DNA sequence: CTTTATTCACAAGCTTGCACAATCCCTGCTGGACAATTCTGAGTGATGGCAGCTCCCACCTTTCCTTCTTCCTTCACTTAGACTACATTTATTCAGCATCTGTATTGTTGGAGTAAGTTCCATGTTAATACTCACCACTGAGGATATGT
DNA sequence: ACATATCCTCAGTGGTGAGTATTAACATGGAACTTACTCCAACAATACAGATGCTGAATAAATGTAGTCTAAGTGAAGGAAGAAGGAAAGGTGGGAGCTGCCATCACTCAGAATTGTCCAGCAGGGATTGTGCAAGCTTGTGAATAAAG
């Protein structure tokens, strides 16, 4: 379904100037992309774990915010 | 004799009642010493105080009237012993600290 | 184990800056902010400024904008204060002061304090002098100019002496100070009581506040006994 | 629906007590509601842990005492210790 | 015509984006990029906005944070551009 | 006429001596044993808590240890597990 | 009335009534159902058996017939799965794992 | 009263603490910075763990106090109990 | 006479004391150290001599491992000397700092 | 999900080497370990080695020892196997299989097969060939020399295809295989029963050991339907 | 080649419009407070015993200080290409509206499942015990290392 | 390319005492059995919120080109760290005594759960404002380019 691509050049380049990046080499992007599809299949398993424990079929922010606490990388303003 | 509540009696704003119904059902332990709960809540209002006053400090640096998760953010990562008792805590709508390194300053 | 080391004194040539340090020892630097105060004969003591070691966080009074300069260096573990522009109204005496970050904590311990030589809301005290006897009560007002939220400090300084902090929060009663100073008050209305005499509390004592954003203390009641 | 809880009230009165003029937003709230949630479990539960350490099974004003002393820095937690005693001691001198 | 040398731009796009809060990524893309990475663990489920919104928040915050260890590498290499051995080296000592 | 202490050091040694029977087994080597059993069971029976109150159920059944072994445990880990747990449940349920 | 405690109905060695009773008294829910305790101990036993096969498998490629904590270490450290587990666990005596970075070799 | 006891942890033993590391070169003045930064942890591990037995009503610092300061730290230990 | 080039020894010494499993602190030092420091907090204690062992295998264990992520933070500056900014850095990643 | 791509057919002259990848697709490429096992029709499958990419671990037969080495590329997720010095007796078909680090878990998923042409346990299956109708129960057996404690695997190969994992464990079902398939047994003697077959039965079933350090497959029995 | 006046773009500050969210008010209703009773679990004391101080000592292994060498670190030059910057084109996203429907949620019932109390016995812990395995001592062979060839 | 002393490190033996696998005594907690009680599967209904589609306006991404500037390679000095030897020094294992406090046991007592009533504080929904976002204008200010010296 790719959609990998979705996460565009520049907003790597955002968030890298939100990290205080002045100089981005070219090869990052995909490096930064490997690096979050990585993070967030960590975390949507969790969530769909904990989507599945409660018989359900909706994940619900509840579920995004204890799967992320799991992970030691507490969520605040979700519930 | 019309029903006063232990917050007041303990002179608080935080519920000793709820903070002691949340102790007993949360299974923390068999029992409840009835002290812990005003203790609990007397933590629980002082850092609540200490991160509201901070964060309406910068709401009012900010020439704010409102808080918003942004000074609370603010509040939090320039207070020491706030940011170690958070460390590992993302704010929702906070965004960061302002601050580059001395390196990348031109000259 | 918590100290604050200062220099000893400076005889300066007007026009010129000075350097002063304060090396600290006995605690977590960057945890505590660094106060500066000034003390005249003419003036008391006056408030300057602080700097946060953490984010190397400045903020003066509007006094001395510009005319004094904070900096940290965290290697050594020691605060430095210039002076540039000597003005010949500068012979004072300069305290630099742990204080926590938190809002209800005060300016807990003070260092020596160097003596240079060159060569908002106002706190009133109603008894300027009083005498008491060995065995009197002594209470001290300290009416606020505006509103505080109970940020009032009371310190004890002996003669050629730092000051020593009594009171913290209006009420709780510093770390080591006995039992016999007792604070009360809120709002505008402040009063420090002393319920039994020595021979040790011959000193001149003084309110801060720390509510808002320029520290004032007060003008200060000097307690001599027998 | 179903009547669910928060400590919206009680930042609320906290806030208007220590700052009467200004404001706060509804995601500034449930930040502070995650807050106090995710602080209360975690004296809860080191209480917890204090009171089955000792064999004990009841989880008293002490055990909250020292686990405010475990997970608070240092004048953060000597404040709350201060703060808690302080309630205690107004509520065992009042009923 | 007018033309900033480099680094000029990049500096004021830093003070730009630390001082505002908005997200950085398109909304669109990270819900498809979430429903595709969860079409592996459930053949089809729902998500709620506010799950699809924490997980954004959550991903841009791990990632700001990770560039901000990425740019203390580079430095550290005394270098001003980031390269992917930064990101191995800060994931590295992280443990991740 | 002072009280027993009570470890896992019979049983540890018994699964020893089925993956092992020609293996001894030094006493650091049981104490580091002892104290991964008991965290593992504290890690895996504090998930499953967390489980059954996010649900506001007031049991652990087998289903929230099933749960808590594959939030907690790795890939293969988990599978395993969750083969060993649901074989010795059938197991328990036919005698 | 009889034998067969609940290990040897659920073919275990870990004991299902001691763990059934740890569950209780840990204070971790008001009830506990009485197949929580077998899966249990079954996830114990496994993780056992896996560790101290993989330590004795170690033991027996260092000429040795007895595990000390060095041969768990080497067992936990040398798989990726299991040291993601114990990933921020300190084994006392265990030592570290024997490696050298390429580019400090001579050539 | 002791004092100066950081100087007990010599350069040979930093020295054999960073060849386990994996270190072939080191700095002279990487054992000051070593010696300052097992300070910080031992205050840290030795704070939590003297609140554990204060809590206790003991004079006496257990193992098992040392063990709940390491897991509470987030530095879990194994084989001295618990 | 006979001598070795420097970072031969060295590396014997990498690859003694990776396969040792044993204590690389001296034990009274240590326990000075550990006396010295808790008599900050509270005075009169008495430690056990297993609490002094456990602090002394999670403080060598600490140490060892800050310093393989100072090593990887000196190879990656295109060293082999190890530096305290290197230590600075493997702490401020680490969350140490 | 999970691929493991290989090459075509490599026609080699004696004498130089050979290289094979196992480019991996679908998994954490470091968590599982990868192990090259080569078919003949002279003796049929045998194992000659593995690489565990979490730290480039590798193990081999005895027998393989020097003929073949092992590398690992963890940034293409690749895994390269060497073949030196080509004999007559190395046309075979090469493939690699993913397998996990835990001892229970065997060869689930396998590579297409590499032809390469150039121009202990003992496994001891009873039934070498058997016909079989539509539906009848077919069983096949696989007493072993040593003891393995349940560390056996059951494999169904179609010709010119890659075996397909039947049975791990000794008695636990793969991933898809339908519970037609079923294992027994424990210690040396095992089992493999079909209960009713199909017309894609037609296959050659083995099994496979891994209790000891070189893994032995089995002779190999050949199901043929009606 | 050196400071320095135009030029230029960018973000900060000031001034209304307003509208969406925050503050506040009304209403059920449910959770917390009052009160008497019981059922404890935990605090005062006393005790025995063990383990953690303190001290002495012999030894010998570890550490510290000096000197020489070497080789790794740091600074300076150069350069080529990999970056940033910007204009232009394009394609994708945002926002509003509508429709549809699987799903989350609430209500009720009752049956399986689990807590609780007695008993008793079989398992687990501790003390005492007799060996087994690992470490030290000692040669002996095998690779590694620096070096003149 | 080879030849060769030389420290260091495994590969085997034997002794042996440190630890550890093996066997009674007993005590205590787990199992059998029965009864109460309650909690959550099992249907049934019903709004509701998430998925899908459409459409136009913003609006960000893609691409190409120019030009800077920075990462990386090379070279050289120098100084800092490592290796080794010799002398000091303090850790370590053992062997006493001393005593402080840690765990155990019994008593009992105040405090915490329990249960029933009821009432008032709190959550949900709906009007009610108000202040911060948006748009437009002005202005200081840093950045980079041309110009006189």
């Amino acid at each position: 379904r790719d959609n990998i691509q979705g996460i565009t050049k520049p907003a790597i380049r955002r968030l890298a100037r939100r990290g205080g990046v002045k100089r981005i080499s070219g090869l990052i992007y995909e490096e930064t992309r490997g690096v979050l599809k990585v993070f967030l299949e960590n975390v949507i398993r969790d969530a769909v774990t904990y989507t599945e424990h409660a018989k359900r079929k909706t994940v619900t922010a509840m579920d995004v915010v204890y799967a992320l606490k799991r992970q030691g990388r507490t969520l605040y303003g979700f519930g | 004799a019309k029903a006063k509540s232990r917050s007041s009696r303990a002179g608080l704003q935080f519920p000793v009642g709820r903070v002691h119904r949340l102790l007993r059902k949360g299974n923390y332990a068999e029992r409840v010493g009835a002290g812990a709960p005003v203790y609990m809540a007397a933590v629980l209002e002082y850092l609540t105080a200490e991160i509201l006053e901070l964060a309406g400090n910068a709401a009012r640096d900010n020439k704010k009237t409102r808080i918003i998760p942004r000074h609370l953010q603010l509040a939090i990562r320039n207070d020491e012993e706030l940011n170690k008792l958070l460390g590992k805590v993302t704010i929702a709508q906070g965004g960061v600290l302002p601050n580059i390194q001395a390196v990348l300053l031109p000259k | 184990e918590v100290q604050l080391q200062q220099s000893g004194p400076e005889l300066v040539e007007p026009g010129t800056s000075v350097k002063m340090p304060c090396k600290a020892s006995g605690y977590t630097f960057t945890s505590y902010t660094i106060q500066w105060v000034k003390q005249t004969p003419r003036q008391g003591l006056e408030w300057i400024g602080y700097i946060y070691p953490y984010n190397a966080g400045t903020k003066y009074n509007e006094k001395f904008k510009g005319k004094a300069t904070l900096t940290s260096d965290k290697s050594s573990s020691t605060v430095y204060m210039e002076l540039s522009s000597l003005t010949s109204e500068d012979s004072a005496v300069y305290y630099c002061a742990r204080k926590s970050s938190r809002l209800r904590s005060t300016l807990d311990y003070w260092g020596q304090g160097t003596s240079v030589t060159v060569s908002d809301i106002k706190m009133t005290q109603s008894p300027s002098s009083m005498h008491a006897s060995l065995g009197e009560r002594v209470t001290i007002t300290c009416k606020a100019s505006q509103d505080i939220r109970s940020y009032l400090s009371w310190y004890q300084q002996k003669p050629w002496k730092s000051p020593k902090t009594l009171i913290y929060y209006a009420t709780s009663l510093a770390d080591g100070v006995p039992s016999r100073f007792s604070g009360s008050g809120s709002g505008q209305d402040f009063s420090l009581t002393i319920n039994n005499l020595e021979s040790d509390d011959t000193a001149t004592y003084y309110c801060l506040q720390h509510g808002e954003s320029p520290y004032t203390f007060g003008s200060g009641t000097k307690l001599e006994i027998k | 629906r179903s009547r669910k809880e928060s400590y919206s009230i009680y930042v609320y009165k906290v806030l208007k007590q220590v700052h009467p003029d200004t404001g706060i937003s509804s995601k500034a709230m449930g930040i502070m509601n995650s807050f106090v949630n995710d602080i209360f479990e975690r004296i809860a539960g080191e209480a917890s842990r204090l009171a089955h350490y000792n064999k004990r099974s009841t989880i008293t004003s002490r055990e909250i005492q020292t686990a405010v002393r475990l997970l608070l820095p240092g004048e953060l937690a000597k404040h709350a210790v201060s703060e808690g005693t302080k309630a205690v001691t107004k509520y065992t001198s009042s009923k | 015509p007018h033309r900033y040398r480099p680094g000029t731009v990049a500096l004021r796009e830093i003070r730009r984006y630390q001082k505002s809060t908005e997200l950085l990524i398109r909304k669109l893309p990270f819900q498809r990029l979430v429903r595709e990475i969860a079409q592996d663990f459930k053949t089809d489920l729902r998500f709620q906005s506010s799950a699809v919104m924490a997980l954004q928040e959550a991903c841009e915050a791990y990632l700001v944070g990770l560039f901000e260890d990425t740019n203390l590498c580079a430095i550290h290499a005394k270098r001003v551009t980031i390269m992917p051995k930064d990101i191995q080296l800060a994931r590295r000592i992280r443990g991740e």
